[PDB]
């Protein structure tokens, strides 16, 4: 299950090639990086901690989870 | 002079060459050049045949290596061919016979170089089960040539090079074998029959059960060779079934028997 | 060591073509060249051959040139152009081997290290397999006989691949003889099976001639194979071996009886409508 480039003609493999998923799915990434401020949220902010602890502190750390034993969300 | 129906006589071993060569490089194009002499105006030999290295450039004027083309006619004139090169083929596998656009240009390339080279194309796919499909072309420069003979239409050109341009930018030559009676039964020496093959005594068994299928054939053949003969009242007169294949059984089954048992025979009385 | 090896006509014919090539304005007892082919189990399969420079001495008999450069750049530009062909045995016309030869044969190992000698007698058209091949061998003969850089046959024949097939048809299209040939090619297949018969036959007994005579030495090997030929013959006229051919002959009689009568019978009905249809035309003309 591997992309690889071959003879046009012979078709032996010459080339091997980057996994190709599709251009749908290129584009569903975020590229732009919008600037949206975490201040720029009003009285949510019970619930942006929450996602916050959820999902950036898995991603920065790692460390204080793992020194628990705990699977991060 | 302005050329006529000419001819182009190619040798065994070129011919051999060529094939090899174009089936050896199926389903890829490739391509080499033969060796021969302009003997006249009126016909080209051409003897031997070298293919040369397939580059990935495909079937073009780039392809032909000119250090190897060089180096590989230094090396033949020391061998005992200072055959001087006209001529170059090469294969066209899955279609037929005829000069494509990138053809047109290497065969002009091809021209310049001496004047009256002459391109091949071989179908070496085509070429199969005893029909070989080769041909020759030239390229023109009003009237394609002059037809100062008879021997110009003794052929007929195919519709694929017809569109293809096998009277519009380039004619196809005539072709022509030389072979020679050394090379006749030289290569014969392939399907020759051995002696022991002669006095091989097949199989009795295997002729055994060949004689039991055929005659029992024979016999649900003239079932309905009888009903035949029965309907011979002659409504609405009319090769299919019953005679002719009874016919082609008798011959098949008669001559294998004959054999089988004057090899039996000729054993018996020889062999001790 | 090497059981078969099986020769392609484009060998055959680019040595024709190198003999006529040498023999037009050089002619010499023989030319040499290098075959090319692949191994299969232990069975030789050689489709190509190229003419390398040679030259031999006309009675010293040692002295030589086969070119090495030409053969080695040679070799490296038919590897270029296919390279499923390597260096295997080489080629030689004459008729005869010379005590020149194993030197030719000893350098070429240098390439090959079993390399394989082929004559091709290009001039004989004759009975039989025009290709004799040859292994060197080097052993104590188990014997007491004293050991020597020698000779040794290994069986060969013609195998066609099918572009070579093809094309070698092609050719022989004209005076090709029909493959099935109902009854004329098979009685001459037989007539030419007792023709070649009786020429080996006769080889063996001038072998013999000379064994006894004194002028060839006696080999000791084959000649008791020879005596294990001539102890296999079958020994005909024994009693059941003989009503079991009367049972076979009289199976074949029978069947070709059923196959005459019904040719018979079909002649009869071609013959009766033939004349029947002229007779309806003889009445419709008056
Ligand atoms: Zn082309």
């Amino acid at each position: 299950g591997d992309l690889v480039g071959v003879n046009k003609d012979s078709y032996l493999i010459l080339e091997t090639l980057p996994t190709e998923y599709d251009s749908r799915v290129k584009a569903m990434e975020v590229d732009e990086r919008p600037t949206e401020q975490y201040s720029d949220i009003g009285g949510l902010d019970k619930q942006i901690q929450e996602l916050v602890e959820a999902i950036v502190l898995p991603m920065n750390h790692k460390e204080k989870f793992e020194n628990l034993g705990i699977q991060p969300p | 002079a302005v050329d006529t129906a000419e001819q182009v006589y190619i040798s065994s071993l070129a011919l051999l060459k060529m094939l090899k060569h174009g089936r050896a490089g199926v389903p890829m194009e490739v391509m080499g050049l033969m060796l021969g002499e302009f003997v006249d105006d009126y016909t080209v030999r051409v003897i031997d045949v070298f293919a040369m290295p397939q580059s990935g450039t495909g079937v073009s004027v780039e392809a032909v290596d000119p250090v190897f083309q060089a180096k590989m006619l230094d090396m033949l004139k020391q061998t005992g061919r200072p055959e001087m090169v006209v001529g170059w083929y090469h294969s066209h596998p899955g279609f037929g016979c005829w000069l494509s656009g990138v053809d047109i240009n290497t065969q002009q390339s091809f021209e310049a170089l001496s004047e009256r080279a002459v391109a091949v194309v071989v179908d070496p796919i085509q070429s199969v089960k005893g029909k070989v499909v080769i041909d020759a072309f030239r390229l023109i420069n009003h009237e394609p040539r002059q037809t100062t003979s008879n021997l110009g239409h003794l052929n007929k050109p195919s519709i694929q090079a017809l569109i293809h341009g096998l009277n519009r930018h380039y004619y196809s030559i005539t072709i022509n074998y030389r072979k020679n009676e050394l090379e006749q039964k030289m290569l014969l020496n392939l399907h020759k029959k051995s002696w022991m093959e002669g006095l091989t005594l097949q199989d009795y068994s295997e002729h055994c059960k060949h004689n039991e299928s055929v005659v029992k054939e024979m016999l649900e053949l003239a079932k309905n060779y009888n009903k035949a003969v029965e309907e011979e009242d002659k409504m609405t007169p009319e090769k299919q079934d019953p005679k002719r294949h009874l016919e082609e059984h008798v011959d098949v089954l008669m001559t294998s028997n004959i054999v089988q048992c004057l090899a039996a025979m000729l054993d018996t009385v020889v062999f001790k | 060591a090497v059981q078969k090896v099986v020769v392609h006509p484009l060998v055959l014919l680019s040595v024709v073509d190198h003999f006529n090539r040498i023999g037009k304005v050089g002619n010499q007892k023989r030319v040499v060249g290098v075959l090319l082919g692949s191994w299969q189990k232990k069975v030789l399969d050689v489709s190509n051959s190229f003419a390398v420079p040679f030259d031999e001495d006309d009675k010293d008999d040692s002295v030589w040139f086969l070119d090495h450069d030409y053969l080695e750049n040679m070799y490296g530009m038919f590897k270029k152009v296919n390279a499923r062909e390597r260096i295997v045995g080489w080629y030689h016309t004459g008729p005869k081997l010379h005590k020149n030869d194993i030197a030719i044969n000893e350098l070429m190992k240098r390439y090959c290290p079993n390399s394989v000698l082929v004559i091709i007698d290009v001039k004989p058209k004759d009975l039989g397999l025009p290709t004799e091949a040859y292994i060197s061998v080097e052993e104590v003969h188990d014997d007491g006989t004293p050991t020597s850089k020698t000779f040794e046959h290994v069986t060969s024949e013609i195998g066609a691949e099918e572009a070579e097939e093809v094309g070698v048809e092609h050719l022989l299209r004209d005076i090709k003889d029909t493959t099935v040939g109902t009854l004329s090619q098979r009685i001459t297949n037989q007539v030419h099976g007792l023709k070649g018969l009786n020429s080996k036959l006769l080889d063996i007994r001038s072998y013999l001639e000379k064994v006894a005579t004194g002028k060839l030495p006696i080999n000791h090997q084959i000649i008791y194979q020879l005596q294990d030929v001539f102890n296999l013959l079958p020994d005909v006229s024994l009693q059941e071996f003989v009503k079991a051919f009367y049972l076979k002959t009289n199976d074949q009689m029978v069947v070709v009886y059923l196959a005459s009568l019904i040719r018979s019978v079909v002649a009869l009905h071609n013959l009766i409508n033939n004349k029947i249809a002229n007779r309806d035309a003889e009445k419709k003309e008056g």
